[PDB]
RNA sequence: UAUCUGGUUGAUCCUGCCAGUAGUCAUAUGCUUGUCUCAAAGAUUAAGCCAUGCAUGUCUAAGUAUAAGCAAUUUAUACAGUGAAACUGCGAAUGGCUCAUUAAAUCAGUUAUCGUUUAUUUGAUAGUUCCUUUACUACAUGGUAUAACUGUGGUAAUUCUAGA
RNA sequence: AUUCAUAAUAACUUUUCGAAUCGCAUGGCCUUGUGCUGGCGAUGGUUCAUUCAAAUUUCUGCCCUAUCAACUUUCGAUGGUAGGAUAGUGGCCUACCAUGGUUUCAACGGGUAACGGGGAAUAAGGGUUCGAUUCCGGAGAGGGAGCCUGAGAAACGGCUACCACAUCCAAGGAAGGCAGCAGGCGCGCAAAUUACCCAAUCCUAAUUCAGGGAGGUAGUGACAAUAAAUAACGAUACAGGGCCC
RNA sequence: GUCUCCGUAGUGUAGCGGUUAUCACGUUCGCCUAACACGCGAAAGGUCCUCGGUUCGAAACCGGGCGGAAACACCA
C-alpha cells in the first residue's frame, strides 16, 4: 503493499473539522472503544460533549477547555489503498499562520463545508475562512484537493438534497476563481458527529447517487469520503534532488538522544547521516529516524519521518532548518532574495520597506521590499513597466526584499516545494508570489 | 572472592614459564593436579613454546584428545595438565620420551632420555605415617601415596617409583656426599653435593650444597632434591649439569662458539 | 587488560634554550651535517648524556669488578662496532671524552656523502627519502642509521633504483613518450 | 613471477599432528607478491604431494620488495588435511564452503526470545491464537 | 645534563619575596594539521538517573526419548543412526566495572593453623550391610511418581500459571 | 614439642559409606548349558594424603591535626572459670567473679579534593609531589537489613522486607535496579560506535565440535610516545677565494 | 511551542494621536598648565524596538514581527 500519502484538513470555525477527522480516524482502525470511551466521559465532565471526537486530536488543556483547534496535530489511518495521515487545521483568522504551517507539509486537503442554515453564509463571507483556506491552499502547492459537505443532519432539512446543490453550486462558482476545477474536484455530503457517509452509504439520505471525477489519469465514481481518499493521486516525489526538509519539531526523547523531526520534501534522510540547518547553522548526526512511533531506514520524499540528531544539543537544532546533507549543497542564510509575488488584495498600498510575515513553506517571518524591479503582466512574465512608483491590487510585479530577521528561502526552479509563499498583512492575504532567484550567505 | 579464581592474566604467570605479554591478556592456569601452579608446566605450552609441535590453541586440544602423549604413564586429556619436576611425559608417536628436569638458567628443558629411562622416576617423599588399619605409607612430591614402604625409609629421602606399577624399588638416604638437585629458589637448578648442615630447629632447615667446582650456597632443605651418592646419579643430568658459569664466563663461551 | 607498551622520550629540552652561542653551535652542525630539526641535534645529545652517565657509574668502581668489567667492555665493544670509538681508544675513559660530532659523522646520511653518491648532504637527505639508496640487500629511506663498519662496504644503489640500472622510471617515461610520440 | 626460487627453512616433521612444519622464504624479484594459489602449486613438487594437501599463511614482503617469508604447513592426506585444518582456510582455498549462520545479533536474539518460552510451544502457540483469534 | 636572570636605590652591598626559565603516563582549551608504528580515553563535579539491544549456559562412544522431528535400519524385535524440548548432573560465587565506605582498618613484606573448611583434580583407599541373622526376603534384581508431551484453560499485561 | 598419627577395649546412631549406573569389543573352560569364567573404560562412592583455594593469625610499617588530653566499661570494656555458637582458636555470645586495658614513645576525637601497594613525574646526591586508572590484595551493584541453594555468596545480570527513586495499567495488579558492553539525559573546564568476530589469549559445561560485549578486530581519537614529506641537482646573468700569466 | 508583564539619548530614562522632550550623570566644545588638576565659561547628544494599518494627523488606537524581562509546554 500500500502506498503512502499525506492529507491536511481546512475549513470555517465550527465546520466540524476535528469532529469529521477524529471520527474518521475511529472508523478506520485509529483507536479502540475505550480510548474513545474515556474521552465521552471527561469531555461530559468538562461540558462539551459534542467535541468528543475533536478532542483526539486537540489534546492540549487550552484546545479542549475552550473547544478550539489552536495548532495543528497529526494521526495516521490505513485505508483501503493506502497509507494516510492527518493534518488538523485551527479554522480560525487567530491562528492562520499554524493552519499556514500545516497546510505547506500536504499534498491534498479535505475542504470542510457547513450545510447548516446560516453557517454557510457566514463561512463564504469577507470576514470567514472558506475564501481564505481554499486560497492558502492552493499557493502552498496543494493541487489537487476534495471539498466535504458536513452537517447535513443541522441543515434543513436534513439529507435532503437542494441544500446540498445550492452548497455545490457556490463552492463550484468560488473555487474555479482560485484555480481548481470543480469538475476534477470529488463534492461529497457527510455528517462528522452523526458517522453518515463517511464509512459505509447512508441510509438517511438515498437521493445522493454519487460523486464523480474526471482525470486525465483516471476517473473515480465512490459513494462514501472513504473512497474519495483511495481516489486521490499519488503525488511526484523528488528522491534524487538534494535533501531539503525544513524542520517540523525537536524532542528530546527518553534514551535515545535528541530527534529531528521533519517531512522529507527533497531526497532521501537516513540514520547515520549529517545535517545541517540553516538560519542557526548548526552541524549534527542523526542517532535514528521514526514516523508515528514506528522506525525507518529511509525516510522518503513526502513523509512524516523524523530524524533525532546527536552530539549537540535540541536548542542548537531546530524547527525551520534545512538538514540538506553536510555533504550535499547544504541550504544556506538568504541575505536577499528575487521573490515575485502577485497579491490578493492589500487594503493599503504596497511600496516598500513593508515587511509582512513571509511564510515561505513552514516559516513565517517580515520582509522589507527593497524596491521593486519591473511592473509585470498577470501572466506568463511578460515586462510591462520599468521601475514602478508604487504598486496596487490587481497586478503583478518582481520584487527584491530583505528579511528583518534571519530566514531560509530557495528557488522556484530548484525545489517546487520550497519556493511557494504567500504574503499576509492587516490580517490578510494581501500577496501571492514564486521565489526565482535568491543571494546566499 | 566468594570463592576460588580460574583464570591467569598473562601478567602473574610464573616467569619461568617463557610467555610473552602481547598474545593475549590471559596466562593458561593449570589445573588442580600433582603439583602447585607455581611450581609446574602446563602442557598446552609445553608443547606449544616449548617443542613447538603445535602452534595454535586448538592444536594441543587436537593433539591431547587424539591419546598421543603418556604423562607418567597415564595419557591425560587435559590441556592445563600441572607437570612438574619429575614428569616424563612419553609420546608413541615420532619415538620420543621427554623428562622435565630443570635448567642451570632457571627454566625448565626439553631433556630427551631413553626408554629405559622413562621408566622409572625419582620421587622426594614428604610425609611418612601411620594410616587407618595401622598401614604405613608416605607422601611423594608429586602427591603419590605408596602403602606399605621400607622402615627405613623417612622424610626427606628419595624413592625410585617404578612409575608402570607404581611400586618402589630403591630408597636414597640424606647424608653428607649425596648429589642432589635445588627445586625452587635463585638457587634453583643448581646440582652439588652436601657439606653439612645447621639444623635449627625453628624452621627453615639449611643445608650447604658444593658443586663440583669448589662452589657452595646455602639451599633450603624445601627446595633440594636428593638424585643420588657421590658421583653417580641416578638419573641422567641435562645439560651443563648446573655449573653456574658468571657472566663473563657465558659470554666468553658465546665468543668461542661463534 | 593487556601489558601496557612502554614508550620513552629520546630527546632532551635544554635547560637554557635562549642563548646566543649555543644557538649557533647547533645551527652551525645541523647545516653542516644536513640536519632539519635541531631535536635531532636534542636527541642525538640525550644519546651522548645516557651512554656518559652509564660509562661515569662504571669509573666509580674498583678494578677487576664483575659488574664493571662486564657492562665496561660491552658498552666499550658497541661503540667500537659502531664506529664512534677508534681501536686504540678501548680504555673506558675515552667514551666519556666523545662528543655530539663524532655520533653524527656515523650516520648514514654522512657516509652517503663521504663515499661520494650525492655531492650535497641535502641531495643525500632526498636520495634517502626517495629510495634510490639501499643497505646491503634492504632498501633504507631513514637518514639516521648509524653504519657499524661491517655494512659501510655494503652501501651502494639499490638494485629497484633507477639510477643504479633497472627500470628507467617515471617522470623520465612522461618524457621519453612525449617526444617519441612527438617524433612519431 | 620470475626467479620465485621458493626455498624452506627449519622443516620439523610432526607424526602426531601428521603435519611438517617449515617456515617458507620466497623471493620475488622485479615482481609485486607471489599469490597463495602460485606457492602451494609448486610446493607440491618439491614434497612430492598434491595441491590439494599444503598450507601457508602469513607472507608478510619484506620492506624494499624483493623477499617474502610466510610460514608453510604440508599434509599426507586429504582426510587428514580436513581433520587438522582449521575451518577458515579449508574454505579459503576450495576446501569446504562457509554456510552463513545469520549473524551473532539475531542469534542472541533468537536464543532469548527461545529462552522466554518454556517448553516446544506448540500448545502455546494453539492456546495464543485460540485466545487472540479476536 | 651539581648553571640562573630581571624588579626596592641618586647609586652600592645584603636579607627577602615576586616574576621569568625547563619538565610532567597532570588535565582542560585555543590556532594549525600531510605520513608510518604504538596507543590513553564518563575517575575528578553526580557510588546522579536510565529508554532500548546484548553480556552464561552446557554433552560424549559412554544419565534419561516412541518429538504423533529427520534420513536410512536391512549388522541388529527392545531401542540400539542423528537428534529439538524436558528431567538430571555441573557451572552460574569466574570474568567485567567503579573507588563510595574505610587512617593498625585495608594493604605490603614476613609467620602459624600442634586452632579450621576445602567442590574439582592427582595418588591410594570398603571379602565383615540377609540382624531368633533356617523361609523372616527378587538378587540371572525390587517400589513410587513426575517433567517434556496429549487435550481443557484463565489474566489487559509477566521468562505469569491451574485442572485432567 | 601434643591428650599427634595409629591400635585395642565398653557402649552410643533416629544410622554415614560398603556400585540395583552406563559405553564398546565380545573372548575362553568344559560337567555341550541363556551353565561357569573373562577385557578396555566412563559415572558415582567412605576415609587419608596432595592440589586449586578459603578463613583466622605472629612481627614491622600509613596523610594532616593537642583551636582534640585523657579514652574504654550504662546495655562488653581487661582478664579468668564454665557453657552455648562456629568448619575451627577467641567476650564471638551467655552466666558468675576480679577491675582491669590504652595513653605526650601523639591513645582517643575531627578533617581527608584518603582503597592500599607494586609504581609514575621531577632532579648530582638527599628528597618532594602524585598514584581512581591495564598487576596483586580489598569494598560495593541505589542506601541498609535478612535468607535459600551450593564445597564456596551473606551474591543483587538470586530472591524477601523498608526508605528514597522509577516503568506498564481495560485501577484489580505486575515488572526493575548500566559504578557490565554500546548508547541516552543531567553534571561540568573535562572524556568514543546504540559496529564485527569467538579467527586468535583463555575460561566453563556432560565436553575436541557448543557458549563467553572475558577477549580480539574495526570506527571516533593531536591524552601521551617513535620515525619522518613539504625539496634537491646541472647549465646561464652577476658577486667572490686561494693562484696562473 | 502556547500564554502573560515591560521596551523610550551614550549611561540614566522621563514625557505625552492632530507635536520627542526633560533630567542628572555623562558627551564634546572655549578655559588654564607643559600635561594637568580642581577651578571653571558654553553646547553636541532619540524610525519613541520593527512592520502594517487605523489614520487630516499615531510612537503612544489596534494588530503582526523581533528584542529583552517572566511563565507553562515540547516522548521520531
Amino acid at each position: 503493499e500500500k502506498t503512502h500519502i499525506n492529507i491536511v484538513v481546512i475549513g470555517h470555525v465550527d465546520s466540524g473539522k476535528s469532529t469529521t477527522t477524529g471520527h474518521l480516524i475511529y472508523k478506520c482502525g485509529g483507536i479502540d472503544k475505550r480510548t474513545i470511551e474515556k474521552f465521552e466521559k471527561e469531555a461530559a465532565e468538562m461540558g462539551k460533549g459534542s467535541f468528543k471526537y475533536a478532542w483526539v486530536l486537540d489534546k492540549l488543556k487550552a484546545e479542549r477547555e475552550r473547544g478550539i483547534t489552536i495548532d495543528i496535530s497529526l494521526w495516521k489511518f490505513e485505508t483501503s489503498k493506502y497509507y494516510v495521515t492527518i493534518i488538523d487545521a485551527p479554522g480560525h483568522r487567530d491562528f492562520i499562520k499554524n493552519m499556514i504551517t500545516g497546510t505547506s507539509q500536504a499534498d491534498c486537503a479535505v475542504l470542510i463545508v457547513a450545510a447548516g442554515v446560516g453557517e454557510f453564509e457566514a463561512g463564504i463571507s469577507k470576514n470567514g475562512q472558506t475564501r481564505e483556506h481554499a486560497l492558502l491552499a492552493y499557493t502552498l502547492g496543494v493541487k489537487q484537493l476534495i471539498v466535504g459537505v458536513n452537517k447535513m443532519d443541522s441543515t434543513e432539512p436534513p439529507y435532503s438534497q437542494k441544500r446540498y446543490e445550492e452548497i455545490v453550486k457556490e463552492v463550484s462558482t468560488y473555487i474555479k476563481k482560485i484555480g481548481y476545477n470543480p469538475d476534477t474536484v470529488a463534492f461529497v455530503p457527510i455528517s462528522g458527529w452523526n458517522g453518515d457517509n463517511m464509512l459505509e452509504p447512508s441510509a438517511n439520505m438515498p437521493w445522493f447517487k454519487g460523486w464523480k471525477v474526471t482525470r486525465k489519469d483516471g476517473n473515480a465514481s465512490g459513494t462514501t469520503l472513504l473512497e474519495a481518499l483511495d481516489c486521490i493521486l499519488p503525488p511526484t516525489r523528488p528522491t534524487d534532488k538534494p535533501l531539503r526538509l525544513p524542520l517540523q519539531d525537536v524532542y528530546k526523547i527518553g534514551g535515545i538522544g535528541t530527534v529531528p523531526v521533519g517531512r522529507v520534501e527533497t531526497g532521501v534522510l537516513k540514520p547515520g547521516m549529517v545535517v545541517t540547518f540553516a538560519p542557526v547553522n548548526v552541524t549534527t548526526e542523526v542517532k535514528s529516524v521514526e514516523m508515528h512511533h514506528e522506525a525507518l531506514s529511509e525516510a522518503l520524499p513526502g513523509d512524516n519521518v523524523g530524524f533525532n540528531v546527536k552530539n549537540v544539543s535540541v536548542k542548537d537544532v531546530r524547527r525551520g532548518n534545512v538538514a540538506g546533507d553536510s555533504k550535499n549543497d547544504p541550504p544556506m542564510e538568504a541575505a536577499g532574495f528575487t521573490a515575485q509575488v502577485i497579491i490578493l488584495n492589500h487594503p493599503g498600498q504596497i511600496s516598500a520597506g513593508y515587511a509582512p510575515v513571509l511564510d515561505c513553506h513552514t516559516a513565517h517571518i517580515a520582509c522589507k521590499f527593497a524596491e521593486l524591479k519591473e511592473k509585470i503582466d498577470r501572466r506568463s512574465g511578460k515586462k510591462l513597466e520599468d521601475g514602478p512608483k508604487f504598486l496596487k491590487s490587481g497586478d503583478a510585479a518582481i520584487v527584491d526584499m530583505v528579511p528583518g530577521k534571519p530566514m531560509c528561502v530557495e528557488s522556484f526552479s530548484d525545489y517546487p516545494p520550497l519556493g511557494r509563499f504567500a504574503v499576509r498583512d492587516m490580517r490578510q492575504t494581501v500577496a501571492v508570489g514564486v521565489i526565482k532567484a535568491v543571494d546566499k550567505k | 572472592a566468594r570463592g576460588p579464581k580460574k583464570h591467569l592474566k598473562r601478567l602473574a604467570a610464573p616467569h619461568h614459564w617463557l610467555l610473552d605479554k602481547l598474545s593475549g591478556c590471559y596466562a593458561p592456569r593449570p589445573s588442580a593436579g600433582p603439583h602447585k601452579l607455581r611450581e609446574s608446566l602446563p602442557l598446552i605450552v609445553f608443547l606449544r613454546n616449548r617443542l613447538k609441535y603445535a602452534l595454535n590453541g586448538r592444536e594441543v586440544k587436537a593433539i591431547l584428545m587424539q591419546r598421543h602423549v603418556k604423562v607418567d604413564g597415564k595419557v591425560r586429556t587435559d590441556t592445563t595438565y600441572p607437570a612438574g619436576f619429575m614428569d616424563v611425559i612419553t609420546l608413541d608417536a615420532t619415538n620420543e620420551n621427554f623428562r622435565l628436569v630443570y635448567d642451570v638458567k632457571g627454566r625448565f628443558a626439553v631433556h630427551r632420555i631413553t626408554d629405559e629411562e622413562a621408566s622409572y622416576k625419582l620421587g622426594k617423599v614428604k610425609k611418612v605415617q601411620l594410616g587407618k588399619k595401622g598401614v604405613p605409607y608416605v607422601v611423594t612430591h608429586d602427591g603419590r601415596t605408596i602403602r606399605y614402604p621400607d622402615p627405613n625409609i623417612k622424610v626427606n629421602d628419595t624413592v625410585k617409583i617404578d612409575l608402570a606399577s607404581g611400586k618402589i624399588t630403591d630408597f636414597i638416604k640424606f647424608d653428607a656426599g649425596k648429589l642432589v638437585y635445588v627445586t625452587g629458589g635463585r638457587n634453583l637448578g643448581r646440582i652439588g653435593t652436601i657439606v653439612h648442615k645447621e639444623r635449627h630447629d625453628g624452621g627453615f632447615d639449611l643445608v650447604h650444597i658444593k658443586d663440583s667446582l669448589d662452589n657452595t650456597f646455602v639451599t633450603r632443605l624445601n627446595n633440594v632434591f636428593v638424585i643420588g651418592e657421590q658421583g653417580k646419579p641416578y638419573i641422567s643430568l641435562p645439560k651443563g649439569k648446573g655449573i653456574k658459569l658468571s657472566i663473563a664466563e657465558e659470554r666468553d663461551r658465546r665468543r668461542a662458539q661463534q | 587488560p593487556r601489558a601496557p607498551r612502554t614508550y620513552s622520550k629520546t630527546y632532551s629540552t635544554p635547560k637554557r634554550p635562549y642563548e646566543s652561542s649555543r644557538l649557533d653551535a647547533e645551527l652551525k652542525l645541523a647545516g653542516e651535517f644536513g640536519l632539519k630539526n635541531k631535536k635531532e641535534i636534542y636527541r642525538i645529545s640525550f644519546q651522548l648524556s645516557k651512554i656518559r652517565r652509564a660509562a661515569r657509574d662504571l669509573l666509580t668502581r674498583d678494578e677487576k669488578d664483575p659488574k664493571r668489567l662486564f657492562e665496561g667492555n660491552a658498552l666499550i665493544r658497541r661503540l667500537v662496532r659502531v664506529g664512534v670509538l677508534s681501536e686504540d681508544k678501548k680504555k673506558l675513559d675515552y667514551v666519556l671524552a666523545l662528543k655530539v660530532e663524532d655520533f653524527l659523522e656515523r650516520r648514514l646520511q654522512t657516509q652517503v656523502y663521504k663515499l661520494g653518491l650525492a655531492k650535497s648532504v641535502h641531495h643525500a637527505r632526498v636520495l634517502i627519502t626517495q629510495r634510490h639508496i639501499a643497505v646491503g640487500k634492504q632498501i633504507v629511506n631513514i637518514p639516521s642509521f648509524m653504519v657499524r663498519l661491517d655494512s659501510e662496504k655494503h652501501i651502494d644503489f639499490a638494485p629497484t633504483s633507477p639510477f643504479g640500472g633497472a627500470r628507467p622510471g617515471r617522470v623520465a617515461r612522461r618524457n621519453a613518450a612525449r617526444k617519441a610520440e612527438a617524433s612519431g | 613471477s620470475d626467479a620465485v626460487t621458493i626455498r624452506t627453512r627449519k622443516v620439523i616433521s610432526n607424526p602426531l599432528l601428521a603435519r611438517k612444519q617449515f617456515v617458507v622464504d620466497v623471493l620475488h624479484p622485479n615482481r609485486a607478491n607471489v599469490s597463495k594459489d602460485e606457492l602451494r602449486e609448486k610446493l607440491a613438487e618439491v614434497y612430492k604431494a598434491e595441491k590439494d594437501a599444503v598450507s601457508v599463511f602469513g607472507f608478510r614482503t619484506q620492506f624494499g620488495g624483493g623477499k617474502s617469508v610466510g610460514f608453510g604447513l604440508v599434509y599426507n592426506s586429504v582426510a587428514e588435511a580436513k581433520k587438522f585444518e582449521p575451518t577458515y582456510r579449508l574454505v579459503r582455498y576450495g576446501l569446504a564452503e562457509k554456510v552463513e549462520k545469520a549473524s551473532r545479533q539475531q542469534r542472541k536474539q533468537k536464543k532469548n526470545r527461545d529462552k522466554k518460552i518454556f517448553g516446544t510451544g506448540k500448545r502455546l502457540a494453539k492456546k495464543v491464537a485460540r485466545r487472540n483469534a479476536d
